[PDB]
């Protein structure tokens, strides 16, 4: 990407409400406010953000070729599975990093964050760049393999520390069906189904769309607050986790942008559309994943993966990855 | 006015349905879940058992299946039931 | 009504956000989402929906004759009392249907559902049909006799099973004053009093009106979710309750439309206005009634009346009665 | 450090004010209501009584007036009060 | 002020949503509704109201001289300290009025109520009168000295009843730093910092501004409900408290308006700007203060100060002080 | 299956962090805070203590520092711990 861009975009986007509200809640939390956005208000912000994202996902699916979406969906899946394996051959193998810890931290970094995706969509709009309106609906095709792969490559490493310790079965369907029932992803699945079959244009332009950026600023405040709380969790686990939490989201994005960029060539996929894939990739599960991984990989230490994903994974894919991969797609615009 | 055991399971939020189903199977009458939190956020079951073998058997199952990787403390009080149809005399008592 | 209408209106209205959100929450619930609209968010949706409905109720009362409203209010009352008696001579008298059960199920079907009424008002607007803006304020004149009649004809059947079992007093004011203090009905009573005496035009057109259909879509999702949960409650009581829950709301509406239609003739009451009476009639208490009936008719089994009213009463007055009684008023429009 | 009874009434949400008023009249010092839920949503009173005749008398009233049509179980623990002005020594204790 | 004004303004403003919602919640509460605005909904209304108030505070600070604001800030402070001392030489000294009680009641009447301030700003807008857009940011310069002075003159009277009873140290920084971390004041501090440094114009005009008067009407309902509950608290303490709760807010305002009016002369401070100072002054802490005073003055009886400030302090600064000090600034407009 | 004390502190909402810190210092294992309310809104600590001298010492500190101006009642039950790693046998028990 252009340095003259990623700098412009960054100091620009750092002054936008979306990012200004992330680092904003990061510093009132750092000054120890007794401020608390109620738990009830942050689950309805997620519902709004995700029905809205899903209503247009579904409304623009009822025109699209379902050939145009073919390649981005398969790349959407292959990243989710790959990212877990990268955490397996490049962090699990370091000292004081229990593999079953890194495999869960890879399953959160493979999994998606809607609030980071949402922060990236209202940036692309805000910056007059356009993207497939079904690009949002890539999100679940990554959120679920990544979680699954982490759970299944975990409950394999432990079935290999079993068969080795003696010489001297994981149900996948239920977890990708549990993943599909999560509130966030269900909010999407409902908005998607509504805009394919019903005609929710009325309530979208009068409710779900007007409030998207306003409730996102709150959610972005929330997510930079809950990003600071989890920082104490990182001292308790290794310090390799801090290096991964920093550089993994800039690596995971490029691998996506590279793959993404196989369709400013192959099937026409937009430069906005690959920015959405790259930013989906870099994001770190935050809310949905940590329960799904507490459950399928229980020996995993939630300081390792909940502290990596929420304290550094999210503030970097919002603060640094959005203005970097908007800036890369933007340099691909010579003359 | 018959006696019974108050088995208390205060453990992690995740387990709610997985422990609620272990209790439902034990032969326990009913239970009461609270939302709680603490250090050492949380959950708390209060289960009243006729036998003490049941209050233990419930505490044994939740600790065999979940307590090597999820946190939580199971303690038993010893109370004394005055009323409740599905427990003390079905009437009066 | 015209078959060519009730079909058009139905497949049309089934694609509107209001109904699309009811059957929408019916199927994500049927797929077992872990989705939950917080209890705090659904009581403020009720407050908004009902202050809004009450602000115009009260704002158009400060012009109206209080003669025009005379006949619809007295029919609004007579249906609430009658419906209870119909449940008494036509369901209480069937086998495995304890009378004190049916009398409570009649008091919920006589009582009103605001969210069904609200779903019917934003349909009439949406379908360019007009109604008295004080038509909303009929709602409490039915919600309270019906509840009262159920409580008082109940605590009579049991005073007759007392005086018979020996041979071989109900305070009404407190219950219609408790009914008046319920949150929903109070929300209305406040919006009504505001728009008669004060001048809340400012905040209505900038807040209570813009969000009415947007918060109603959520409430309609909620109400089709809580409609599926209560379905297990029906297996536990008789199976006559399922036949009543289906056909009673189509009968209760016609008796209202017929009465309603005594004032496209007598006092000028609109075709929109009798659609509001018919839909008020068909609706099934859902939230307000079940506490008021748990209390005055305690021997009543809440599977019989809470499962009848919420699982089938509401999904039918929204799904089938609104497009049927919009379609009847619409056929009364020949040429 | 005087002894007392912990009378627990875990019953239906509706009754809250109707039971809160039965307790207020008994001569009970105070009480603590929680929100709870369970199978066998809910409510839970914890009432500390000086006499056991009072803990019973309270449990007797709530079960005469409400327990033939509303659910709920009244059990008594037996605790031991260390502090509280309106109960143990008004000072120290 | 003109009697022909304060009467006009009053019966006018008593018909505005802001005040109509205060006395509105005062009478549904007086009729004993079972209505409850959830605790979660009233803390997010405070957040919205106070980020909004702070976003323009901060957005108009990035033009202003920081000389224009000099005199109103120092008067903003001197009132907060003075008001406490007035409660000390004029209520603490009356019979059956424990001094440590009056000093806390003075620290709530010195402290600010945002919801009263907010009710006064959307009145000045509504009544086509203009005020410095950083006038909101005076609020914390009074809320904190007043609370501090009450705490410090309290823990002095008790160190004088110690040194007298024998013959026969208060950490200030932590309390003005605790005060700064309160949710409300932090909500402001964040909105202020956002509009000085970042550019939150986008989300302000599309979210925080549209909902300000609509969420304020709810908060004004809330505040007239919680104003009626606390009335039983007044019978339990002296009856001098009722005289103070009535006349203190009309006295505290004039002393501010007089001081305020030293800058329709000295530094140009607007007639709208001194109405904001007078109304900030008259307001009575309500939410923020009572915890900060439960903590630093614990021997204080919360019936004396929480019942004075919330039951009569707030309904008078909204109902009577806003239309009286809008009317005074308005008479200063001859010809 | 070792025995312990259930020290209950049900007191004012304000104190939450000030009492949570008195418990943290006592040498107590952990605790459980609930939200509650009542007459005589509230808070409730449940603290399990090995010694009774600790359950008292905790109850002594909260009542020396806070109970002359804030309300609240500290009562002790006497329970019996079946499981919990940081308390009963670290394993089994
Ligand atoms: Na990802
Ligand atoms: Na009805
Ligand atoms: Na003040």
């Amino acid at each position: 990407d252009f340095l003259s861009n990623f700098l412009t975009d960054f100091v620009g986007q750092l002054q936008s409400p979306t990012l200004a509200f992330l680092i904003g809640g990061m510093v009132i939390a750092a000054l120890g406010t007794q401020l608390v956005i109620p738990e009830a208000i942050s689950t309805i912000i997620v519902f709004m953000l995700l029905t809205k994202i899903g209503l247009t996902g579904g409304m623009a699916i009822r025109n699209s070729n379902l050939t145009e979406m073919l390649l981005p969906v398969a790349f959407s899946v292959i990243l989710g599975i790959l990212i877990v394996f990268i955490a397996r051959f490049t962090l699990a193998k370091l000292p004081n990093v229990r593999t079953v810890d890194a495999l869960a931290t890879g399953g959160l970094f493979g999994a998606v964050s809607g609030s980071t995706m949402a922060a990236a969509l209202t940036t692309l709009e805000e910056s007059k760049i356009s993207y497939e309106a079904w690009a949002g609906a890539l999100y679940p095709f990554m959120d679920i393999p990544a979680l699954v792969t982490a759970i299944v490559v975990a409950n394999i490493y432990l079935n290999k520390r079993k068969r080795k310790s003696a010489a001297a079965r994981v149900k996948i369907w239920p977890i990708i069906e549990e993943s599909l029932q999560g509130p966030a992803l269900s909010a999407m699945l409902l908005g998607l189904a509504l805009g394919i079959f019903t005609k929710p244009e009325s309530v979208y332009e009068g409710f779900y769309d007007p409030l998207f950026r306003g409730l996102l600023s709150i959610l972005m405040l929330i997510m930079g607050m809950e990003a600071w709380s989890r920082i104490g969790e990182l001292r308790k686990v290794a310090q390799w986790y801090v290096v991964y939490s920093l550089i993994a989201p800039i690596v995971h994005g490029f691998i996506a942008f590279g793959l993404g960029m196989i369709a400013h060539y192959a099937t026409g996929f937009s430069l906005g559309g690959v920015v959405v894939l790259a930013v989906i990739a870099a994001s770190s599960s935050d809310i949905s994943g940590p329960p799904t991984l507490r459950a399928g990989i229980p020996s995993a230490n939630p300081s390792a993966y909940i502290g990596s994903s929420t304290a550094i994974g999210t503030p970097i894919a919002i603060g640094v990855c959005i203005p970097l991969f908007i800036g890369l797609a933007q340099t691909l615009g010579a003359g | 006015a018959k006696p019974a055991n108050k088995l208390v399971i205060v453990t992690e939020k995740i387990l709610l349905k997985k422990i609620a189903k272990i209790i439902d199977e034990s032969g326990a009458k009913g239970y009461t879940v609270m939302n709680t939190g603490g250090k050492g956020a949380n959950i708390k079951f209060e289960i009243l058992t006729e036998t003490r073998e049941m209050a233990e058997e419930i505490a044994d199952r939740v600790a065999v299946k979940y307590f090597n990787d999820y946190a939580g403390i199971i303690y038993i009080c010893s109370a004394e039931v005055l009323y409740g149809h599905t427990f003390c005399g079905p009437e009066g008592c």
